[PDB]
């Protein structure tokens, strides 16, 4: 995992150096930023079958093509197999508010990810607008708090820049 | 690798489930400890020159057979190696304290060693001498209880942060003995 | 007189001008980083078991014959094949020499610099593909499936570079078959004290130089470093 | 020289005497080597560029005709053109072998030589500037060669 | 440049030999199989214009989703970029019935596809459905002779190999 | 490399002065903003993918002669380069943003790179407006008048740092000019 | 040089990848906790010249056996470059309590200072008290606030534990 | 310089031998066709004037961005400085052409128009476009297959000439690539 703990050991395991005063310091921001990228982790976790279902289909609203023969959106499974991926993204989003950085995103989720879904015949654009449109449904004092939805929206344009 | 906050990640990980409220009372927690953690990298930071020589002469006083000829401190060359690799895996325990977890000893210093030693003419009850001495070193560091020694901090308990270290060193003593 | 272009005799401005300068200062650089990096090796008064030339007679004035040759292919690369040397020459030296920026300004103007150092560095703390024998075939299928995709740009479109070739002349091949399987020997009949050295640097040198923080790729290297050392840069074609 | 001269005096000497004005040019492009005869282009793309205005500097040492005119000759008697070859060969190797603060003192004096008298525009000043040897090879147009 | 002349001195030039028996051989199959995939080459050539307009329009109408506001077709200046490149492709396969093997694909038509797709958000799967369509669009002894329809095609679903 | 912090510090070592009260007033200034060089660069990585897709396909449908047959995006390994490079050069002013000094980016990437585009036949005259493109869109998501996505910040003033951004485009453009 | 920001600027140019969530919670550390070590700054660089003048007779009070001849502190032009000497020190961890992390320390006060020590005959187990006299001479209170002295002594003894 | 009776002349002095009638067969059959050759040189340069028009103008049409703006034929200045070197060209290979040899080409127009392209930015792979079709233009001049304009000729074959041009505007061509 790739976080702010994760990386000032490897930078002191690089130079052959003990912790010292910089990489100290790096996890003193982990003491005011994580009360606001914690704040947004159970309110994922606490709502995580709403926001799989009517974003979910906001994929195939989008992209209604899918429901042809031939297509991944063919069969009711498939259907629910695709909400499955998206539902597994969401758990990573959660994942990566809790480690503090995008650790678990990266090493389970956008890691092989282009292998995939080129030779299984997916599109990741269909994949794309199911993330983006939690982006711009997420209101700022409502959803969550303001600097909590920042924090949240950041992981998640993330991933629709790991996409493409 | 690991540490204590993707610990959590990995043991949700392991039912895929979401982190919620069940496990954030020992996240929740951590980042009220924060400050007592960083304060504790700092006090060991400070004095791992003389450490490790309280370790690695510890262990002469208690067993002068490496400077007898034929051991393992007969040789200048040799007795750097003691003292280079006292240190680093006191290096890496300040990396568990500062991480929360002891995930970056079982790749970096604990698998190998066993294997390493072996190959070497290590006495294997060296091992447990030096690391046991230097555990109670430690500990007197991060509850301030150096008796030659003392360091300015705030106050409160801090027996917490010193059973962590504890959970430790009886790691890397056991395999390699 | 006007320029040799027109109506001239003889070839002029035989003078040193600032890139033949800029050129002498980074070829002293590299007989200053070799000659240190070769101070690790030699570090008492005797040679050691690694810095041996071949076996037969003859065997041992091929090596430097196919270095010499190896040096000019290097200096035979195109312009875009140049230039990717140039660049990733000077980012493997960043993590080379880490902790310093003065030994990061050094190695940002001279260029010839960045292949002696981490073309040293790889030997100094014997991270080579060469110097490793791996225990067992559970490692040695490792470290031999990740030299293949080493080799994967030795053919970039399927058909073969210059960078990967070893035969220069003829029956030039089969000194490089038996100079490699003698330091194999070597490396495999090297001392005990050495070799578990090698195997722990080389276990850090690929979680700094490849894995960048990935907890798989840090992983397959604690559990075999053979195939860690296997791992280069890639501006080598071979 | 009524752009090189400093005070009004000097222009005023250099209008009234033609002859003077013409070794004015020659003392001011021996002080500051700026000549053909000391240009060193230190790469073969500006050895290039010295040679696009060199061809056009031959052109006027011939006429609009086509014929050659008395202005570029290089032999008045039987061997002179060789001996006139084999001299300048040898004030060419004179002109490698200057210091560093003669080499980097015609160097900032040629780019500013080809700027003042030579430069109209934006790019007649932007070659200048980048390539010292080609404003060394601009020649007066009173010379043929 | 993956040829039949290309890749057999390369290996030569590998151990550092002379062109041997083995090796003037592979240049005597370009003279059997070399009059299939040539007679094929000026049939593309000489009907390249009725390709594109024909198996073009494939890729809109089975994919018609890309016409839509937002995605790649959303224009004409993008349905006419979309136009030129399997004009593009249809060059590079023209391209390589000439060198006798995948030369002008591999380093023209392949080599760094699967990155730009992904970032000018380009779907893959749109690449494929107008290629698939010119392959199934053969009458064998119609365009061309019966065992030139074979080396034609060979190239056709190498590239849906490479681009899926 | 250096960054702000460290820009004083190499100043001030140049006449071996201890930094007072006095020269400390501009970094004193500086970590007041702390929170908007983080509000500032937030919104160049959140849309950095997306932004040399604006710049890439901008210098195309401007300059129409690198997508002819022979030209410099003309080969599909071409243009995945020059893809490449404007995730670079996006990656390398986002560095110096984020440092408030641009000595990260004349050593690294600035360094050799305009005899390298010529080396190339890598044409710079339209290389310079894949850069300004850039300029012209990190002072639009800064300020947030972006026009086709708005973003949460708190209000006030961030001209400052717009030119912060400006000046370090066009640094990149007068490098390789 | 190390310091809070290029570690992390660093470490991100080690994969080529982009400033993540995880890099600007590292500089969020590097603002709250600077102002604890930026006021020990201005305190230190207002009283620079009466610290040298007793660190400088510490390392003369309990070893007073430099200025005998024939050793390398016999003179006083010497004792002169002795004081000096220790005020090069003491503006080095002023630059630090600057950058916050050891960057001007490690390359200009340890790099190089364990072999001109070792060649010009100057002890540093003898010069390691000059340093550590100031480690105790710290009133909490009385010379600065609470937590500059949690980290100004931190930057001491580590060069304590850089020369030892 | 090295025309074609003086090219075969320092053959015969890199080994100190008398010319003889063996090697005057291919001089003698020089000389008989030098009415033609006389015939195929005064066809270029009487048409010489519009065929820097006919190729440069083709090669703008081929790819307009070369007018566009970071194009380097964009301004008023560099068409007139890409029709001045149209012509140089052509006056280059009706040098080489009377000559018989190429070694008036390749040195006192070519050697260094490599590097002097790259380090202006001048594109290489539109001048081999700007050269290629005279090199098209000069093999319709040869042999009289000019479609808008044929020339008044004595009969008789004329393709080796022909081949002779092209195998000119190719030296030209693999030197500025
Ligand atoms: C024998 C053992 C063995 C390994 C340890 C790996 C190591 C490895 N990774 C890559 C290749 C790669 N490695 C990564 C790295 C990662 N990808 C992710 O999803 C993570 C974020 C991160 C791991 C931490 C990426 C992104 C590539 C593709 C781009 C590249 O060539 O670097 C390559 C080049 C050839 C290839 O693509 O396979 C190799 C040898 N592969 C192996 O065969
Ligand atoms: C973890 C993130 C998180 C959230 C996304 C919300 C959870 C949430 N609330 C709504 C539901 C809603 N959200 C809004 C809010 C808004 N609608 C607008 O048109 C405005 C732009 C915006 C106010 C700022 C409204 C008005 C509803 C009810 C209508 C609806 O969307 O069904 C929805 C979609 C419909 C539903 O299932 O109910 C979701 C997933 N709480 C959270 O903790
Ligand atoms: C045989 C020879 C021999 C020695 C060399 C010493 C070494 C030594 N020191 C300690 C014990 C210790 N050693 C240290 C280390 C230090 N103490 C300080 O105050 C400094 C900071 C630092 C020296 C640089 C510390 C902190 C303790 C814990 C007790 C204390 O000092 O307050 C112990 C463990 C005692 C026990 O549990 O039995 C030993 C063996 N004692 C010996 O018998
Ligand atoms: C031609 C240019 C040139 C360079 C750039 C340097 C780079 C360099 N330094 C060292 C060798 C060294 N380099 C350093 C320097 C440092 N180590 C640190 O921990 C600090 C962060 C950093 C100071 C900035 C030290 C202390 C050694 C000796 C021990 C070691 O290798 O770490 C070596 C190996 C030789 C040896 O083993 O001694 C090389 C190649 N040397 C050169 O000849
Ligand atoms: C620092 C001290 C130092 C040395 C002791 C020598 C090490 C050295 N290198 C080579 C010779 C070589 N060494 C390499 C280098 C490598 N080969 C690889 O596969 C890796 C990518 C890379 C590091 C292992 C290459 C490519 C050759 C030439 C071919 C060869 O013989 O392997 C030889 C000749 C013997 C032989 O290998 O056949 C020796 C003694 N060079 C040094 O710089
Ligand atoms: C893999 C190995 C391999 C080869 C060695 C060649 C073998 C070869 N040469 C020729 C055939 C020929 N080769 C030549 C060439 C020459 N004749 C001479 O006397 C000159 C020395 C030389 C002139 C350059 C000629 C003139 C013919 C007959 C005409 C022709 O076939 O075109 C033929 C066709 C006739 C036949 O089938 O026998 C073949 C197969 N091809 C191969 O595939
Ligand atoms: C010679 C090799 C060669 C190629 C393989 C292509 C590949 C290619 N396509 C595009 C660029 C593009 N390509 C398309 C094409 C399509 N989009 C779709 O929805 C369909 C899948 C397809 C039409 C059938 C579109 C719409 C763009 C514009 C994307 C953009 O400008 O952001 C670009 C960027 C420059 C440009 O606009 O041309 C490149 C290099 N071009 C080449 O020169
Ligand atoms: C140079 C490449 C080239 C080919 C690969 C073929 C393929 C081909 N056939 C048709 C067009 C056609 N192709 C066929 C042929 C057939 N229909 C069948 O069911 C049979 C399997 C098969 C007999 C051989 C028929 C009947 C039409 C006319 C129907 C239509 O409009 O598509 C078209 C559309 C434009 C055109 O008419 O040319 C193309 C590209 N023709 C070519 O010029
Ligand atoms: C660390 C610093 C660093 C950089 C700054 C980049 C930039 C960079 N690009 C290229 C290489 C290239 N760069 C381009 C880029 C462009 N051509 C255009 O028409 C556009 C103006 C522009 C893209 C926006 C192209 C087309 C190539 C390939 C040239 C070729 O294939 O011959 C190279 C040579 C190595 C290679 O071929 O991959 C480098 C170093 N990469 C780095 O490692
Ligand atoms: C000729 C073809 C042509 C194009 C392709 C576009 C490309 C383009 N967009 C902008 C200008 C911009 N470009 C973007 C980039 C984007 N917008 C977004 O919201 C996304 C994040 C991203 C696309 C994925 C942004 C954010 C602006 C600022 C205005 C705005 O959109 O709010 C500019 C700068 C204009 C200037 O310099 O004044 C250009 C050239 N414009 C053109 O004229
Ligand atoms: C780890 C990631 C990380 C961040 C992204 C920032 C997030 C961040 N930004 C601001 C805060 C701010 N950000 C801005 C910036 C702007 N406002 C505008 O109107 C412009 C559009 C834009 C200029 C660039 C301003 C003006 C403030 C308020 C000043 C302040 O309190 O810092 C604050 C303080 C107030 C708050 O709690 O929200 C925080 C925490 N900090 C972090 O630690
Ligand atoms: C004796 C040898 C000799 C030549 C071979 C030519 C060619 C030539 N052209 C230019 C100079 C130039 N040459 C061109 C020409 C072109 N750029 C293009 O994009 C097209 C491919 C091509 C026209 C067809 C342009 C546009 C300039 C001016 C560049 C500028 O002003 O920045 C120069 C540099 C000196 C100058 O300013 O003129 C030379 C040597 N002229 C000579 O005197
Ligand atoms: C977009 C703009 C554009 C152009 C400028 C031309 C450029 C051009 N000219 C020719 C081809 C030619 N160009 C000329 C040149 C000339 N012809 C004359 O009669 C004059 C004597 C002289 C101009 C003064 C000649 C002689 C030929 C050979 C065919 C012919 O005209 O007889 C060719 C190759 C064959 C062809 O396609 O025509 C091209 C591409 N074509 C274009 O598409
Ligand atoms: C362990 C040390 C070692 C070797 C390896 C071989 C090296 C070797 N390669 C050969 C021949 C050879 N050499 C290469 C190049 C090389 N091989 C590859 O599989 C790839 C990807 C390569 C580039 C890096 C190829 C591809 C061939 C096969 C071509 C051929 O045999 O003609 C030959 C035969 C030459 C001859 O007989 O004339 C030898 C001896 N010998 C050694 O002592």
């Amino acid at each position: 995992m790739k976080s702010v703990i994760t990386t000032v050991v490897s930078a002191a395991d690089a130079a052959g150096r003990f912790p010292s005063n910089s990489d100290l310091e790096s996890i003193q921001g982990n003491i005011q930023r994580s009360a606001a990228r914690l704040e947004a982790a159970e309110k994922l976790a606490g709502n995580h079958e709403a926001v799989v279902k009517e974003a979910g289909d906001a994929c195939f609203a989008k992209y209604a093509y899918l429901k042809n023969p031939g297509e991944a959106g063919e069969n009711q499974e498939k259907i629910n197999k695709c909400y499955r991926d998206v539902d597994h993204y969401m758990r990573l989003v959660n994942y990566c508010l809790v480690v503090g950085g995008t650790g678990p995103l990266d090493e389970w989720g956008i890691a092989g990810a282009r292998e995939v879904y080129r030779t299984l015949n997916l599109p990741t654009s269909a994949y794309v607008a199911s993330i983006a449109y939690t982006r711009d449904r997420l209101c700022v004092p409502r959803d969550m708090s303001a600097q909590a939805g920042v924090e949240f929206s950041a992981y998640l344009d993330y991933l629709i820049n790991a996409l493409s | 690798m690991l540490d204590a906050f993707s610990r959590v990640v990995v043991n949700s990980d392991a039912k895929a489930a979401y982190v919620g409220g069940s496990d954030l009372q020992a996240l929740k927690s951590f980042i009220a400890d924060g400050n007592k953690r960083l304060d504790a990298v700092n006090s060991i930071v400070s004095n791992a020159s003389c450490m490790v020589s309280d370790a690695v002469s510890g262990m002469i006083c208690e067993n002068p057979g490496l400077i007898s000829p034929g051991g393992n401190c007969y040789t200048n060359r040799r007795m750097a190696a003691c003292l280079r690799d006292g240190e680093i895996i006191l290096r890496y325990v300040s990396y568990a304290l500062l991480a929360g977890d002891a995930s970056v000893l079982e790749d970096r210093c604990l698998n190998g060693l066993k294997e390493t030693y072996i190959a070497l003419g290590v006495p294997t009850n060296s091992s447990i001498r030096a690391v046991s001495i230097m555990k109670a070193q430690a500990v007197a560091f991060i509850t301030n209880t150096a008796t030659e020694r003392k360091m300015s901090f705030a106050a409160g308990d801090c027996t917490s942060l010193a059973s962590e270290v504890a959970s430790y060193f009886d790691r890397v003593g056991a395999a390699i003995s | 007189q006007t320029g040799l272009v027109n109506s001239k005799f003889s070839a002029r401005m035989a003078k040193k001008t600032a890139k033949q300068t800029k050129n002498k200062v980074d070829e002293y650089m590299a007989r200053s980083v070799q000659r240190q990096y070769k101070q690790a090796a030699v570090a008492t008064g005797v040679y050691g078991t690694q810095c041996t030339e071949g076996t037969v007679k003859g065997a041992a004035e091929a090596s430097r014959s196919a270095a010499l040759s190896r040096q000019f292919r290097i200096k035979q690369r195109s312009a875009f094949s140049k230039a990717h040397d140039l660049f990733e020459f000077r980012k493997h030296a960043i993590i080379a020499a880490a902790g310093c920026s003065y030994e990061e300004k050094m190695v940002t103007r001279f260029p010839k610099l960045a292949a002696a150092m981490v073309l040293g560095q790889t030997e100094m703390m014997r991270t080579c593909s060469r110097y490793v024998v791996p225990e067992s075939v559970e490692e040695e299928y490792m470290a031999a499936s990740v030299d293949k995709q080493m080799k994967r740009r030795g053919a970039p479109g399927g058909v073969y570079s210059l960078s990967c070739a070893e035969g220069v002349a003829k029956g030039q091949a089969e000194i490089a078959r038996v100079s490699a399987l003698g330091a194999a020997y070597r490396a495999a009949s090297k001392s005990a004290s050495a070799v578990t050295a090698e195997r722990y640097n080389s276990m850090a040198y690929g979680r700094v130089h490849f894995a960048h923080g990935c907890s798989y790729e840090e992983q397959q290297f604690n559990k075999y470093p053979a195939a860690a050392a296997a791992m280069r840069s890639d501006s080598y074609g071979y | 020289a009524l752009i090189l001269a400093q005070n009004d005096h000097q222009e005023k000497q250099y209008i009234k005497y033609p002859k003077l004005a013409a070794a004015a040019l020659m003392a001011s492009t021996e002080v500051t080597r700026a000549c053909q005869r000391y240009a060193v282009p230190e790469s073969i793309e500006e050895e290039f560029l010295a040679a696009s205005v060199d061809k056009v500097n031959k052109m006027r040492g011939t006429t609009a005709s086509g014929v050659y005119k008395s202005s570029c000759v290089e032999g008045n008697a039987k061997g002179q053109a060789e001996q006139a070859r084999v001299a300048a060969l040898a004030v060419a190797f004179r002109s490698a072998q200057k210091s560093a603060s003669q080499f980097a003192a015609e160097r900032y004096a040629q780019s500013k030589y080809g700027r003042d008298l030579f430069s109209s525009t934006h790019f007649e000043e932007g070659y200048a500037n980048t390539y010292p040897a080609m404003a060394a090879a601009k020649r007066a147009s009173s010379y043929g060669y």
